[PDB]
């Protein structure tokens, strides 16, 4: 046969936040970021680390360069900073939903930079702290970016839900909707 | 237990700047991001690998490093004192092109033994959809989830007769957790000796997985 695939090594350092990131991402999706702050490798699935293993201080070397080099790049470029570029919102279950059945529903946030953002998950207008998780910024194939919001619940025909996501590149916050619907 | 090896990042170095480069904004939160995506593109497995690195500063890719240049190539002028800089390093230019080895074919032997083969079998449902009276072109559901990879097939069948119109999808849908989904839709008004028919085909199973209404 033939075995076409891509794996990206994508990392960089945002300012004025002083956000870093280092991921790898395999055909599109994310197989580990590091933790810069703990300095440990997070894997996107608990099953991958029982198969290898990365040094997490290998991150944070390259992240401290990219930190160096974007001072370099701010003065090369006379401190010009572009437009904020604002997400599209999509929400929809993991799996089909059926009454009393528990599943998940994920928020996309795509096609935005800088990789940063502010997200909320509402059920019945009220914010959701609980049986929520998310990934961290995922390399789109142009120079954007996505992530995904993730909330356990359980469908019932007595509520709704809303996934409020800011940018700053939004004049306002986006709130997407989703309702149950056989 | 094999170690993933990370991509080596050279350090730019200052001395110059460029004439107001743009913005295409204004009144915005200003923002600086340096941001680097270096890529292993296999052809087929570690028998034909290209390394592509890429860079960024904010929305503009600005340099880029292809190893079958085996040189960083200025993407915007905002990339190219770089470029310069860092290839007239012999001893950078032979780690950055030693990388498709010691990176990515070193990387990719270590994921074929998991992500490679991770198969997940999708499960098939079938289901009509409208509003009770269909008034209009009636729609049926194919339903195909939690599966992987993303290769797959769904064919409508029309008594054995393959629907190549009338067709709704949303195409392959990426969850993030490493399984997609995608519903596969036709518009047709039913009749009951006339049965649909869903086909499903996908590199988890052995045979297809067939589904009638
Ligand atoms: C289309 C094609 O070139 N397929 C090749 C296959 O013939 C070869 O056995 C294998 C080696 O890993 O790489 C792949
Ligand atoms: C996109 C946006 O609204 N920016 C907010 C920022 O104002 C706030 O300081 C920070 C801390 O919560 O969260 C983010
Ligand atoms: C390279 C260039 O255009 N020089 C600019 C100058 O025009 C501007 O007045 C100053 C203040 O931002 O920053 C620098």
């Amino acid at each position: 046969i033939k075995e076409e695939h891509t794996i990206i090594q994508a990392e960089f350092y945002l300012l004025p936040d002083k956000r870093g990131e280092f991921m790898f991402d395999f055909d599109g999706d994310e197989i580990f970021h590091v933790d810069i702050e703990k300095s440990e490798t997070i894997w996107r699935l608990e099953e991958f680390a029982k198969f290898a293993s990365f040094e997490a201080q290998g991150a944070l070397a390259n992240i401290a360069v990219d930190k160096a080099n974007l001072d370099v790049m701010k003065e090369r470029s006379n401190n010009t900073p572009d437009a904020n570029v604002a997400p599209e919102v999509t929400v929809l279950s993991r799996s089909p939903v059926n009454l009393g059945e528990p599943n998940i529903l994920i928020c996309f946030i795509d096609k935005f930079s800088p990789p940063v953002v502010n997200v909320t998950w509402l059920r019945n207008g009220r914010p959701v702290t609980e049986g929520v998780s998310e990934t961290v910024f995922l390399p789109r194939d142009d120079h954007l970016f996505r992530k995904f919001h993730y909330l356990t619940f359980l469908p019932s025909t007595d509520d709704f839900y809303d996934c409020e996501v800011d940018h700053w590149g939004l004049e306002e916050p986006l709130r997407k909707h989703w309702e149950f619907e056989e | 237990k094999k170690v993933i090896t990370a991509f080596n990042d050279g350090l730019k170095g200052g001395g110059g700047s460029l004439v107001g480069g743009g913005s295409g904004g204004g009144g915005s939160r200003p923002w600086f991001l340096e941001y680097c995506k270096s890529e292993c593109h296999f052809y087929n497995g570690t028998q034909r690998v290209r390394l592509l690195v890429r860079y960024f500063y904010n929305l503009e890719e600005n340099l880029r490093f292809d190893s079958d240049v085996g040189e960083f190539r200025a993407v915007t002028e905002l990339g190219r004192p770089d470029a310069e800089n860092w290839n007239s390093q012999p001893e950078f230019l032979e780690q950055k092109r030693a990388e498709v080895d010691t990176v990515c074919r070193h990387n990719y032997e270590i994921f074929d033994n998991f992500l490679v083969p991770r198969r997940v079998e999708p499960t098939v449902t079938v289901y009509p959809t409208k509003t009770q009276p269909l008034e209009h072109h009636n729609l049926l559901v194919c339903s195909v989830s939690d599966f992987y990879p993303g290769n797959i097939e769904v064919r409508w069948f029309r008594n054995g007769k393959e629907e190549k119109t009338g067709i709704v999808s949303t195409g392959l849908v990426r969850n993030g957790d490493w399984t997609f989904q995608t519903l596969v839709m036709l518009e047709t008004v039913p009749q009951s000796g006339e049965v649909y028919t869903c086909q499903v085909e996908h590199p988890s199973l052995t045979d297809p997985v067939t589904v009638e209404w």
